[PDB]
């Protein structure tokens, strides 16, 4: 067996290498360390960071979103700090749970959620600039931002654009760690079932082939990183045993091959749609389709069964019964 | 953390729609043998003489039995409701005509209530019915009662701890948690649902396209009634000792037919039930008990699903003493 | 037929049943003794799938319906039209993913490469038995498995779930999402990374093994390397179903209730109750 | 009157699931799929006899040339014509079109199946500053051992035979990455060197054991130009020679392991 593919035998040191970019290479703060376990599984040497203007201003900001959110939980405690470690998962900031349409809602009922999410897309934002313009001062393509911001696209529709589109705040995410889990079945019960959501089936497809394809890729690499597989770049300018072996071994398997750099591309897009798909989904939901299963018996494509005990008439529909 | 193999499942959808009751042997058995504690009916007794209506002086609602009959149900009731107790917890040991004990006046409104279940609500209670054993379980308070805030314990004979206790608010999501099966939904399911008929429980719209007029900004109801019939689900769950499966095919939550089981239905007039019984029977009764028994804002106890179910999908495992006591209903 | 660099890799050996007997290829499928077996299985497969859904109700794709027997059959045999060509089909199913992975250890043998690709094609084969044989085999029937059908199955993982009332507190499953989620928010970042650096834009020039990981110490202060990312990336995404499959065994025998009463342990410490 | 509906029992998320698949199949097929095929084509058949005139679905499936501009000058475009010029020692097993090749000669000298390398450019991999950037540590001198890691340099290494063949002399670490990729040990009794890639070998604190070639099999590892430093190239012939020994070191390695 190869065991450099399961941890660094023989690790090494050396003198740090500090890549100038256009801007900012004083910014860089503090002085990079060594971890020999970390250095066992990946690169052994820890910072230094960058510490630019847009990263700044993204700690600013969503600190203060975190502490709105902190404080408002420590509300629903009444401060008591050891209630407030035991029932932490349960805790959260919520949007309105009035109908006050899209007027802005009182602070004791959503608006220091809204207020939360604004200071959040704020942080968004700012750290989206460092995620570009990093990657433009060293000379590098925009590819990461760009997938960055397909998942910034995708909060801000759960977040704010749906419940802009059908008008009502109520409809937003709740901050915290139950309460944001409970809001994906309230949702689901108020549109019909998101298995019957296309979008939903979609990104759950490629949700699902990411973990295909980076089990795969991965497993390629080490597979063949005896001859080198792990340096691609270098791999994609002058293509190398390596991957001419990983082209051929999943040719000679499913009948047709990538190469080194369109295998990346395969990964970024199937990232991409992940995200693509499920705005598309909530952009649809609610603005123009009400209930998915209803949708789905509609188009004729939903799957049906035999009765196993009795079929059972809506009693609120029989003559005569209460309201 | 876990609970050790085997379950006992059923089916209650078509094979390969993963439908039915998951259930812990050791956990049935017990809540069997707590509700087998059902005393057994009182032996019958000969119909011989004039109904008591002529022989006592203060009977509005046994009027037409007869002396033995009527002394049977009330050797029945106490056996029921206060055995501890005995006949003096509602009685003057020198006056049994006297209403003068509070609990002769509830008992009194407790048996038309009782009546009326086995007789207005048999599309609930069937043939099985009810008796004061039912809710009471030999205890004057009934275990498993609702105020109109959260209360923990939710069994009344276990004591509170300082934060269960309902003044400490720190303790309040907690309450609240455990009346929702342990959800983090902020919503209180009885006070918003069984105390009265004000809300409705269906959220999901009827129709595959959004209705115009009804489907933007202050005309849509808000998401938050999503919740509140998630969090009143999750407790009827709980109180039935059963999951979702039981009444519904998850496919689609708001369909009947065939994505629905009959206990569904069951359920449907369970909810109407309850809320006849509290606002008509229970929640009046606070002008007739004593401050101890209220709630912060001057309420009665009231009653929900576990009231009768105590964690079974039927109460007491269906027992019925219906036939032993014709007296409480059905009445013609 | 074959890529301008193919030709001095398709050398005889690497099998493990058969040596020359299956040693060819087909176009550019190798097929070797698994291939036949693959091929077997998956015609036997497709045979009863086709059989079994014409004796159905319909044949719109979205509603066809392969459904596994009633509970009360047990773990015993089904009549075929109520749960035997599910019984059937599954084993052509074990059968027909076996056979791929083995055929993918020998094409790998031939090339001189590691093994690592069959061995993370074993985590999806596993993680379908814990689903339609193990758990069943825990519960004791056969009727607890998932039926085939594009919209069918999402019916079965959707009540499934609810009975547990809400899925989404189940630890393994939790563990099981945060692993989709960070594996597919890794591999845009690796993918996104390559690209990056060899296609800068501009005619602009192919950058660095070093300016890879400058990118990354720069945004967030570390960088795991060429080599580690690709073993992070297979054992970010293995764990999807490693721990995921802990999550499911649990349901039903190992715990009966909701799984958001299962946090009791947590919120229910005398300490703090 | 309803949000989304359109005449004839259309609406809108209905047109939308059309248009999504539209999209996938588009870039899926008309840009990934060609994009795969920037390398090895086009293919070889039984001789491509046609010179006069391409054929149509060769032209199709190839994407526009791209051109990559190299760090330390050059430049790179692909899809490019490449054959394979150096003489296969191999002969056919059979008529067949997919019938395997068999080794003529010695294969790992040979360089054919698991021991063939991709002919890349005899050029040395460099840093961002324009150095070697695979150099061995009696040149990188600024590098050192991790402490708490086996030094091997002095240890002797194991073939599959069992046999002593050499001792570790040295490392030869990826100054780039930070990484150590290759040892050097000199091979008992041929008064030469040899580098081993590191993931051919099993590090113990007494010895490297080494199960992919047998003792008197490292005598024809491919020798470097220079001895301090390695290109490409020749990364690809010394790692493809240890691969081509896990098929070939042994005739009982090439058989049925059942
Ligand atoms: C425990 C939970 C499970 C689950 C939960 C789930 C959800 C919630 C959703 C899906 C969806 C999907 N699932 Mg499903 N599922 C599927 C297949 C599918 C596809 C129909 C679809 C997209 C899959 C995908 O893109 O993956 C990534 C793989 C890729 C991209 C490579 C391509 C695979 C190809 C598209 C699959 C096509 C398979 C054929 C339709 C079936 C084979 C037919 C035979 C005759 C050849 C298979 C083959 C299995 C097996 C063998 O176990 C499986 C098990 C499960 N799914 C478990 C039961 N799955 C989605 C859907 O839209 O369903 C309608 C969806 O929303
Ligand atoms: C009962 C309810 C269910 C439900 C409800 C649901 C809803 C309501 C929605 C989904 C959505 C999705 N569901 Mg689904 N679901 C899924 C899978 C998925 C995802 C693939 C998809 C996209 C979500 C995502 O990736 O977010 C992970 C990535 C995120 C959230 C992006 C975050 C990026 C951000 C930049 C991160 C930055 C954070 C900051 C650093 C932190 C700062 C915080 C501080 C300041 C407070 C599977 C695999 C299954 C199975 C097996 O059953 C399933 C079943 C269910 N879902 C049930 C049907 N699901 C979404 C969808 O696709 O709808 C069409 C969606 O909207
Ligand atoms: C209401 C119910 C829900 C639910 C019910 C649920 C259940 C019951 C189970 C999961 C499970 C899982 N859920 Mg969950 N879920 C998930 C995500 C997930 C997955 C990460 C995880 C594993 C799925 C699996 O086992 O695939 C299975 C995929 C397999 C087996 C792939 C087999 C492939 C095979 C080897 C090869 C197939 C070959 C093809 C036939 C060949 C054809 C190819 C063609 C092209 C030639 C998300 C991201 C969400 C969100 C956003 O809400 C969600 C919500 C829900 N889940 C709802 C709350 N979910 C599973 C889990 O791990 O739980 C802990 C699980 O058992
Ligand atoms: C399919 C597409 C996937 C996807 C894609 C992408 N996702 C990206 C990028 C892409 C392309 C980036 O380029 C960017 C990044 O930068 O990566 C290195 C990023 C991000 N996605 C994060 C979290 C996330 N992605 C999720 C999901 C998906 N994403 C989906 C699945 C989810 C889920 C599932 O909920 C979560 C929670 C953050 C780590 C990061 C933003 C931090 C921020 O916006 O600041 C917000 C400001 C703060 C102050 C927050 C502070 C704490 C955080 C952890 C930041 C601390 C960093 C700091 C440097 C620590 C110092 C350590 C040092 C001392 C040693
Ligand atoms: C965490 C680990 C991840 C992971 C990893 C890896 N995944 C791999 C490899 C690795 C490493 C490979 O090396 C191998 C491959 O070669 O890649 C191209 C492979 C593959 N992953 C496939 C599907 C896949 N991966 C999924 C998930 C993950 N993978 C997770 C995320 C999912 C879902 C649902 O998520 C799907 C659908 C095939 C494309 C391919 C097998 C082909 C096959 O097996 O051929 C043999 C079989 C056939 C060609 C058809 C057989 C038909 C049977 C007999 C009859 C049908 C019965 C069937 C049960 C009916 C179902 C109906 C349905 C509607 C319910
Ligand atoms: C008829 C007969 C008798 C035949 C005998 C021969 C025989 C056994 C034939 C088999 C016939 C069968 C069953 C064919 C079916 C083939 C199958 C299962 C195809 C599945 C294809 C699918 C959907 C794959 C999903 C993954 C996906 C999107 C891949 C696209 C990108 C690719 C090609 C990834 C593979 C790939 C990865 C992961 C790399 O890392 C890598 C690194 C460097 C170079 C190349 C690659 C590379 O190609
Ligand atoms: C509360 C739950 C009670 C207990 C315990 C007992 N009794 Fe009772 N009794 C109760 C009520 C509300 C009434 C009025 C009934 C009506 O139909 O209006 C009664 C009535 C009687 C009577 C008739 C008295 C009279 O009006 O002359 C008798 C003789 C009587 N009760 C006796 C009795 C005995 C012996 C009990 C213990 C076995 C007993 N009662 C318990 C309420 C309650
Ligand atoms: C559930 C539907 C009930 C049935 C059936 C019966 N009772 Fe009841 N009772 C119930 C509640 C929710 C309450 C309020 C809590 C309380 O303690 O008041 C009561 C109350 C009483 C009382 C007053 C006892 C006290 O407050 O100390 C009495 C005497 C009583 N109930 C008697 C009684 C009898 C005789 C019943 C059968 C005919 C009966 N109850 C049925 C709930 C329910
Ligand atoms: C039977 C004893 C039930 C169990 C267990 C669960 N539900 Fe239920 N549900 C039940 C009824 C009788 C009704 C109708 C209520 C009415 O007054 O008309 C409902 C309703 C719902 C709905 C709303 C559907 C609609 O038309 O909008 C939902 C979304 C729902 N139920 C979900 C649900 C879930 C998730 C459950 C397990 C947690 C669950 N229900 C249990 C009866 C019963
Ligand atoms: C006492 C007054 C009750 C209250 C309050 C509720 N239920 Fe009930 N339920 C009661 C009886 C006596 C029975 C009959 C048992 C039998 O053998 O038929 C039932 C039955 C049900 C069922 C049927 C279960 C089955 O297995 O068929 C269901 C689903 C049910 N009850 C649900 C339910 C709900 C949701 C309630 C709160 C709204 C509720 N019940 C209250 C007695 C009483
Ligand atoms: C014009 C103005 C007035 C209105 C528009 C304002 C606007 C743009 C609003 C947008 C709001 C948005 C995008 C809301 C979206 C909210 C979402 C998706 C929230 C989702 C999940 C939240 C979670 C999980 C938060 C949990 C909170 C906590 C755990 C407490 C915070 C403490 C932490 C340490 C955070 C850790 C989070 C994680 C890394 C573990
Ligand atoms: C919506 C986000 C707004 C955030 C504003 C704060 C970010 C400052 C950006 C500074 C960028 C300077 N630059 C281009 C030289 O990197
Ligand atoms: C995971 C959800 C997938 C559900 C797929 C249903 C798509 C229906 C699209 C129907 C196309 C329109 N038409 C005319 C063919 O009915
Ligand atoms: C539900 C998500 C859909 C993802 C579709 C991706 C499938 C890849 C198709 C590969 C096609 C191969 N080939 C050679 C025919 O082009
Ligand atoms: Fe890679």
């Amino acid at each position: 067996a190869d065991y450099q593919t399961i941890y660094t035998q023989i690790q090494a040191r050396g003198p740090h290498i500090t890549v100038s970019g256009e801007w900012g290479d004083n910014d860089r703060v503090g002085k990079p360390f060594y971890s020999y376990w970390l250095g066992k599984i990946g690169d052994a040497q820890i910072g230094p960071i960058y510490l630019g203007a847009s990263g700044i201003a993204a700690f600013a900001f969503g600190s203060t979103a975190i502490l709105i959110i902190l404080f408002n939980m420590a509300a629903e405690v009444h401060f008591d700090p050891l209630q407030f470690f035991r029932q932490f998962f349960w805790l959260g900031l919520y949007p309105p749970k009035a109908q006050y349409g899209m007027g802005i809602p009182p602070l004791h009922d959503g608006g220091w959620w809204l207020m939360a999410g604004l200071f959040m897309t704020l942080s968004l934002g700012s750290w989206w600039i460092r995620v570009y313009s990093r990657a433009r001062a060293l000379g590098l393509g925009t590819h990461i931002a760009w997938n960055f911001a397909a998942a910034i696209f995708f909060v801000l529709c759960i977040g704010c654009i749906h419940p802009t589109l059908v008008g009502s705040w109520s409809e937003g995410v709740p901050f915290g760690i139950w309460p944001h889990i409970d809001w994906l079945t309230a949702f689901s019960i108020r549109y019909g079932n998101f298995y019957y959501c296309p979008w939903h089936g979609f990104s759950i497809g490629f949700a699902y082939g990411c973990g295909l394809l980076f089990a795969a890729h991965g497993a390629t690499i080490l597979a063949v990183a005896r001859f080198g597989g792990d340096r691609e770049i270098e791999q994609i300018t002058d293509r190398g045993t390596a991957v001419e072996r990983a082209a051929l071994f999943w040719r000679w398997t499913i009948g047709f091959n990538a190469t080194i750099e369109s295998v990346h591309r395969w990964g970024w897009f199937f990232s991409l749609m992940v995200m693509v798909s499920a705005s598309v989904g909530i952009l649809l939901t609610g603005t123009f389709v009400d209930n998915w299963y209803l949708w789905c018996v509609k188009h004729g494509a939903a799957p049906d069964y035999p009765a196993y005990l009795p079929a059972t008439p809506d009693p609120a529909s029989l003559p005569g019964a209460p309201k | 953390c876990f609970e050790p193999p085997p379950a006992t499942t059923t089916q209650t959808g078509f094979r390969g729609l993963s439908m039915g009751e998951v259930l812990h042997p050791a956990t049935v058995k017990a809540k069997k043998e707590r509700d087998a504690q059902y005393p057994p009916a009182l032996a019958a007794v000969k119909a011989e003489g004039p109904p008591v209506s002529q022989v006592y002086k203060n009977v509005k609602v046994l009027g037409n039995l007869t002396e033995a009959e009527f002394l049977r149900t009330m050797t029945a009731i106490t056996e029921w409701v206060s055995p501890q107790e005995g006949c003096t917890y509602c009685h003057d040991e020198n006056n049994l005509a006297s209403e003068a004990k509070y609990p002769y006046v509830v008992a009194r409104r407790m048996l038309e209530m009782t009546r009326a279940i086995n007789t207005n609500w048999t599309q609930h209670v069937a043939q099985t019915g009810v008796t004061c054993y039912t809710c009471h379980r030999g205890t004057p308070l009934p275990p498993y009662v609702r105020y109109l805030e959260p209360t923990l314990p939710l069994n009344n004979r276990e004591t509170p701890t300082h934060v269960e206790r309902v003044e400490t608010r720190s303790g309040y999501v907690v309450r609240l948690a455990k009346y929702t099966a342990y959800s983090a939904l902020n919503y209180d399911p009885f006070t918003m649902f069984l105390a009265n008929d004000k809300r409705q429980v269906r959220v999901v719209p009827q129709t595959a396209l959004p209705l115009v007029g009804v489907s933007r900004g202050k005309e849509r109801r808000p998401l938050s009634d999503a919740y509140a019939t998630f969090a009143l689900m999750m407790s009827i769950s709980d109180s039935l000792g059963t999951n979702c499966t039981f009444c519904h095919n998850a496919q689609t939550f708001e369909s009947w037919g065939k994505k629905s089981t009959p206990q569904r239905a069951i359920a449907w007039w369970g909810i109407r039930m309850v809320r006849d019984l509290n606002m008509n029977y229970l929640a009046p009764l606070n002008a007739s008990l004593p401050a101890s028994r209220l709630g912060r804002q001057g309420e009665a106890p009231q009653a929900d699903c576990r009231t009768c179910h105590q964690g079974v999908t039927k109460p007491l495992f269906g027992a019925s003493r219906l036939k032993d006591y014709p007296e409480l209903g059905p009445i013609k | 037929a074959l890529l301008s660099f193919e030709r001095k890799y398709r050398v005889r050996g690497g099998t493990l049943i058969g040596g020359d007997l299956f040693d060819f290829w087909v176009g550019p499928y190798f097929v070797g003794f698994f291939g036949v077996s693959a091929i077997f299985f998956i015609f036997l497969g497709v045979s009863l799938i086709g059989y079994a859904a014409s004796q159905g109700p319909t044949w719109d794709p979205f509603a066809i319906s392969i459904n596994p027997p009633d509970l009360k059959y047990g773990l015993g045999a089904a009549p075929l039209l109520e749960g035997g060509f599910w019984q059937a089909i599954t084993v052509c199913a074990l059968g027909a993913f076996i056979s791929w992975m083995l055929r993918e250890v020998e094409i790998s043998r031939k090339l001189g490469i590691g093994w690592h690709v069959p061995l993370a094609f074993c985590v999806p084969i596993f993680m379908f038995c814990v689903l339609q044989v193990f758990r069943p085999l825990l519960l004791g029937s056969w009727g607890h498995a998932f039926p085939y059908g594009i919209l069918s199955h999402l019916d079965w993982v959707n009540n499934f779930g609810y009975q547990y009332l809400n899925w989404h507190y189940n630890p393994g499953h939790m563990s099981s999402v945060s692993f989709l989620f960070v594996n597919a928010m890794a591999l845009g970042l690796h993918g996104g990374l390559i690209l990056s650096v060899a296609n800068p834009g501009d005619g602009d020039k192919v950058k660095t093994a070093e300016h890879e990981n400058q990118y990354f110490r720069d945004v967030v202060g570390y960088s795991i390397g060429a080599l580690s990312i690709h073993r992070l990336g297979l054992f970010l995404a293995s764990n999807i179903f490693l721990t995921g499959a802990f999550g499911t065994i649990a349901s039903g025998p190992f715990w009966t209730r909701g799984w958001p009463e299962w946090w009791g342990w947590w919120l229910d410490i005398p300490f703090w109750s | 009157m309803y949000h989304g509906a359109l005449a004839q029992h259309l609406d809108i998320a209905q047109l939308v699931w059309y248009a999504q698949w539209l999209v996938i199949w588009t870039v899926v097929l008309l840009y990934l799929r060609r994009e795969d095929r920037r390398e090895g084509y086009p293919l070889v058949e039984p001789l491509g006899l046609v010179k006069l005139a391409p054929e149509d679905g060769q032209v199709y499936e190839l994407p526009y040339p791209k051109t990559f501009v190299l760090p330390h000058g050059g430049t790179v475009t692909v899809p490019r014509r490449r054959p394979e010029t150096r003489e296969l020692k191999l002969a056919q097993t059979d008529g067949f079109e997919g019938a395997p090749l068999q080794p003529t000669g010695n294969p790992l000298v040979d360089a054919v199946g698991p021991a063939s390398y991709a002919e890349r450019a005899e050029v040395v991999d460099a840093t961002v500053d324009g150095k070697a950037k695979i150099v061995p540590l009696r040149v990188a001198t600024d590098f050192s051992i991790a402490e708490g890691d086996v030094d091997p340099r002095g240890l002797p290494v194991v073939a599959a035979d069992g046999v002593e063949a050499g001792t570790v002399t040295d490392l030869w670490v990826d100054r780039s990455e930070h990484y150590f990729r290759y040892l050097e040990l000199s091979v008992a009794g041929s008064a030469r060197t040899a580098l081993i890639p590191l993931g051919f070998c099993d590090v113990k604190k007494d010895k490297i054991v080494v199960t992919s070639i047998l003792s008197e099999q490292f005598a024809n590892v491919p020798r470097l130009q220079s001895r301090d430093q390695i290109t490409l190239r020749e990364e690809d012939k010394v790692s493809a020679y240890y691969a081509g020994g896990l098929l070939y070191a042994t005739p009982e390695r090439a058989e049925s392991l059942l």
